[PDB]
């Protein structure tokens, strides 16, 4: 049995995003890719620094806001520019989140070397697809 | 003789030399106000949704202004929705705008139909005193604003509602 | 009502060097999503009858790219799962541009590109003969 | 800290092999061609032979950036095949989808 | 939930006014249509599910019909159905037995009178009339069913069907009737060109195991054909491959008659030859009688062969075959 | 606590201007759109999930920055800086007789931090004899 | 000759920008970018 990024029936209480909701062959039929960049065209280079600056972000993200992240990031590169889009919990003071957005965009920026983009949208709490 | 300054403000990037946040405020605050009474209320609405709350966030002062022009210029329809945009501007839980709130509009009797509104911007209003943001230092309820609540439920048809505000003045005293 | 009068302060410095002169300018833009592209070449003709350059639109066909990755950890080769990335092409051919109309239409049609795709460009660049050639020597 | 000693040796390696780099390509061009004599060929070969063992390009070893996996590397992302799949499968990936046809 | 389809009523109203507003087209005529082609270049999803892409539609059309409120404040259901757990059905179901019952007291009162003046108008085939289908009955009833419910009820209505119709059983009967669309077989007949004093000469498109054929024949010469430039004779060396384009000609009686020159690229050189025969059977149909264009397809010559290479499945051998199954 | 103060959406004016609302490439922000817009599959009996809360419209690239409307002001802006081509090179007979020296070149653009190709460098000069 | 060649335009690289940036006012109900 497959198990790949898979969330398994438990009766009917475990609430489930819409990402979680979908198995991995649902890619690019159902939902699109959480990530968008030119290295995995068909002839560009430069595609495995994209990967590994992408997985940090993955745990950067995470833990720069923890408990209030509420599902994947959203990570779009144009032109030499990056943009993270988030989507942020009620937890923290208005004051904290300014914070962290001031710190986040100005330490990656000169971290990667490249302009920072950070969107956040709020929301009250995880949105639900099926079950609950 | 604003407008010649306004103007100049305006052309090119002559806005960027306004000055500080304060000093923004200050400038946009006497500005505004010259916008009530100078002009017809038709051009002062457009003026007050542009500025406002694009701009600036307008003191509690300056929508006493705003409620004047709207008396002078014989139009109190505007007025719930002035109390609604007060609350998104930072102005919930000020005394001095809800005393002339409550008072403008038990002022005189009014058609049914808009003395519903009326009733309807009084209940927020009676919801802001309940839920005020003091009554951990301490809750007052003003004589002159049970008085002007009571009179504003009795004739958008509440009579209903008229009954539970007879006790509030002897229990306030 | 109330709008800052007169914000604009562009200049355009006419000089005396002879402007280039392209022969034809081809862009290729190459995505994942066709959607994308379909919108963005809307995009690119609009933009481009405005300016009046007379550009013609074609689709390349496309090409997909697989291979295969073993399915578990540990032995079980008889199982596979496969993957796929998929490039979908869009070309829009420029004809008879200028070198400050292609300076313009370019730097405008690059800013607005989609994170998911990229383009390249092909320039005619035509030109005199040299000087040694034009020049009789010998 | 590399997420394994392994890995660790091969930094190493690369780096050693980087600075002598152009010095080693300098003298495999002598060898490698059969217009000089053989007489400086010979002496050749015992220079290049001399530098150090971790300065050969044949040493290096591509292994995952992640896990550091020896084998079942794609050279395209620099990542093991498990890794690959853990990745790709959350839609981390842009382009990559699950091949249907 | 009465009151949100009416709230989603108003605001998509004014979210379509939004959309005509930045669009710059004229708000009274934006049409679906409309909406669809602006939706889809606002945002442009690719995804192969057509269902999973972005919508804006009649939220009448969105949200799925939903059951009116079927009692009073006191609790008294409003139909007299209501305790048989479905009324709609029941109700369709007893007002049809009445109509059958209507109808044969009509049709006693008229034997007793001597009078027949109804007639079957149950036969609607030139229109191609079926039934519901039970999918579109219980979106009609708005209520689910069942396979035994459905066929119980399509019968009654075939005995409602075959007595003597009057007007308002008809009109009843129509509600439950669904036209089919047009089902026919005949190809379209190219009309011949004529081009720079050239006469009777049509094209043709084949294509059969990744080979594409081009075929052009000329009505005015003699029987010769020309592919890639050489003559078919030396092009098609086998006996077969030649019997192939033969068997188009053959069957007309046509052999002579005709001169073409094809171009066929890709493939083997049975594919090819695949190729240019259903070619020249698409291309000859010009200038054969309708009639014989039947026949042509009854012989197998005008259908496209759909057999096409298959791919090999990962950990197989082959298309199909496995590798060696040792037991122990 | 902190509460969540009611979308411009509601403010927002009936014919007010698209473009100035998103001047450059902004992701899709719920609040300032108007479009009522559902996308995801919907469950069994229901219909897809509404415009707030949901990835499924933040990870399309928005069109919403180049509006037809903004395109023509967007355009018509830059027709300033360009110049006509020669009406006498009409045909392309003429652009070879009045130019035989035709020059390829090539500039390429990705997404990261680093602009240089070294598949950019080539030069392609065809002359007609 | 029958062709003139017409005189190039000279502009700095950020110009473009401010031409796109006269079109597009304040925003009457945005918030403060
Ligand atoms: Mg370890
Ligand atoms: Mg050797
Ligand atoms: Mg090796
Ligand atoms: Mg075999």
């Amino acid at each position: 049995k497959n198990r790949a990024a898979r969330v398994r029936v438990s009766k009917g209480d475990k609430p489930v995003t819409y990402e979680e909701a979908h198995a991995p062959h649902y890619i690019a039929h159902r939902k699109g890719w959480l990530s968008l960049h030119t290295g995995n065209l068909d002839g560009e280079d430069h595609a495995a620094e994209r990967t590994v600056e992408d997985v940090f972000l993955r745990k950067f993200m995470l833990g720069t806001f923890p408990g209030c992240l509420a599902d994947q990031l959203v990570l779009k590169r144009r032109a030499n520019q990056l943009e993270i889009c988030a989507l942020v919990l009620r937890q923290l003071p208005p004051h904290k989140f300014y914070f962290l957005v001031g710190y986040s965009e100005t330490l990656l920026s000169h971290f990667y070397k490249c302009p920072v983009h950070l969107h956040l949208q709020t929301v009250p709490s995880k949105v639900v697809y099926k079950y609950i | 003789l604003a407008y010649q300054v306004h103007g100049l403000l305006n052309t090119g990037d002559n806005w960027k030399l306004i000055g500080s946040d304060h000093r923004r405020n200050f400038y946009y605050s006497k500005f505004f106000n010259l916008l009530c009474f100078m002009e017809q209320i038709d051009v002062t609405l457009k003026w007050y949704k542009d500025l406002i709350p694009s701009v600036f966030f307008p003191h509690s002062q300056t929508m006493i202004d705003l409620l004047q022009a709207l008396d002078v210029a014989n139009r109190l329809d505007m007025v719930p929705q002035i109390w609604k945009d007060s609350k998104e501007y930072g102005h919930t839980f000020r005394n001095e705008l809800k005393e002339e709130i409550l008072m403008l509009m038990a002022r005189d009797q009014h058609p049914p139909e808009l003395q519903v509104a009326f009733a309807d911007c009084a209940a927020d209003i009676k919801s802001t005193y309940e839920s005020q943001d003091a009554r951990q230092t301490a809750p007052e309820w003003p004589a002159s604003s049970l008085n002007y609540v009571a009179v504003l439920f009795l004739r958008a048809g509440r009579t209903q509602e008229a009954w539970k505000m007879l006790g509030l003045f002897r229990k306030h005293n | 009502v109330d709008v800052p009068k007169d914000m604009t302060k562009p200049e355009i410095t006419i000089s005396d060097e002879p402007d280039t002169l392209y022969k034809r300018l081809s862009v290729l833009v190459k995505g994942h999503d066709k959607a994308v592209l379909d919108s963005y070449e809307y995009f690119a003709v609009l933009a481009a009858k405005e300016l009046g350059i007379s550009i013609k639109v074609h689709e390349p066909p496309r090409k997909i790219e697989r291979f295969t990755l073993l399915k578990s950890v540990h032995i079980f080769k008889k199982h596979r799962v496969q993957y796929e990335m998929r490039t979908l092409y869009r070309c829009l051919e420029l004809e008879h541009l200028t070198g400050s109309t292609a300076d313009v239409y370019l730097e405008y049609i690059q800013r607005n590109l989609p994170e998911g795709v990229a383009m390249e460009v092909t320039k005619t660049k035509l030109e005199q003969l040299p000087e040694h050639i034009r020049k009789p020597i010998w | 800290y590399y997420v394994d000693w392994k890995m660790l040796r091969d930094v190493k390696r690369r780096k050693m092999a980087y600075e002598y780099a152009d010095e080693r390509l300098r003298i495999n061009s002598l060898r490698k061609n059969t217009i000089l004599p053989k007489d400086l060929q010979e002496v050749a070969d015992e220079e290049i032979a001399s530098l150090p063992r971790d300065s050969c390009p044949v040493r290096i070893r591509n292994r995952c950036v992640m896990t550091s996996r020896p084998r079942g590397v794609k050279r395209r992302w620099r990542l093991s095949r498990i890794v690959f799949r853990h990745l790709a499968d959350h839609g981390q990936l842009s382009g990559v989808q699950r091949a249907m046809w | 939930t009465v009151d949100f389809i009416k709230k989603q009523i108003e605001e998509f109203n004014i979210g379509k006014r939004h959309l005509a507003n930045m669009m710059g087209e004229d708000p009274e005529t934006f049409t679906q249509e409309d909406i669809d082609r602006a939706i889809a270049y606002l945002f442009p999803s690719g995804l192969f599910e057509k269902r999973a892409r972005p919508i804006m539609k009649h939220p009448e059309e969105i949200f799925p019909k939903q059951r009116a409120i079927q009692w009073g404040e006191d609790g008294r259901p409003f139909h007299f159905l209501f305790y048989t757990g479905k009324q709609s059905y029941y109700s369709l179901m007893h007002d049809t037995y009445g109509k059958l019952l209507d109808v044969e007291k009509h049709h006693n009162q008229l034997r007793a009178k001597d009078l027949l003046a109804e007639k079957t108008k149950i036969l609607k085939d030139p229109i191609g009339s079926r039934w519901l289908i039970k999918e579109e009955l219980e979106e009609m009833l708005v209520e689910k069913l069942s396979d035994q419910d459905y066929a119980q009820f399509i019968r009654l209505l075939e005995r409602l069907s075959a007595l003597p119709c009057g007007a308002t059983e008809e009109d009843f009967v129509n509600r439950f009737r669904r036209s089919i669309p047009i089902q026919s077989k005949k190809q379209l007949i190219e009309p011949l060109q004529y081009d720079e004093q050239g006469m009777a000469f049509s094209r043709g498109e084949g294509k059969r195991k990744t080979a594409k054929a081009e075929v052009v024949v000329y009505g005015q010469g003699s029987g010769r054909i020309d592919v890639n430039g050489v003559d078919y004779l030396l092009y098609f060396p086998v006996t077969q491959d030649r019997e192939q384009l033969m068997f188009p000609l053959h069957f007309l009686d046509r052999l002579g008659k005709h001169d073409m020159t094809c171009a066929v690229s890709g493939g083997g050189r049975s594919a090819q030859a695949g190729a240019v025969r259903l070619a020249m059977a698409r291309a000859l149909c010009s200038f054969v009688t309708e009639d014989e264009v039947e026949w042509m397809r009854q012989a197998g010559l005008l259908t496209a062969d759909p057999r096409v290479r298959e791919r090999k499945k990962p950990g197989q051998e082959g298309a199909r075959r496995k590798f060696t199954w040792k037991k122990r | 606590r902190r509460k969540a103060l009611p979308p411009r959406t509601e403010k927002m004016a009936v014919d007010q201007d698209w473009p100035s609302v998103y001047p450059v490439a902004a992701p899709f922000k719920p609040s300032a759109v108007p479009l009522p817009v559902r996308m995801g599959y919907p469950v069994k009996r229901g219909v897809p999930m509404a415009k707030e809360g949901n990835l499924e419209l933040l990870k399309i690239p928005n069109f919403l920055h180049l509006t037809p409307v903004a395109i023509k002001r967007h355009c018509e802006a830059l027709k300033d800086f360009c110049t006509e081509w020669p009406a006498a090179l009409d045909s392309d007979e003429k652009c070879e007789k009045h130019f035989p020296i035709e020059i390829d070149t090539a500039d390429y653009v990705s997404a990261g931090p680093s602009i240089r190709n070294p598949k950019a460098r080539v030069v392609t000069l065809r002359v007609k004899l | 000759e029958e062709v003139v060649i017409p005189k190039k335009k000279t502009w700095d690289k950020v110009a473009i920008l401010q031409a796109l940036a006269s079109t597009v006012h304040r925003d009457s109900t945005a918030a403060p970018y």
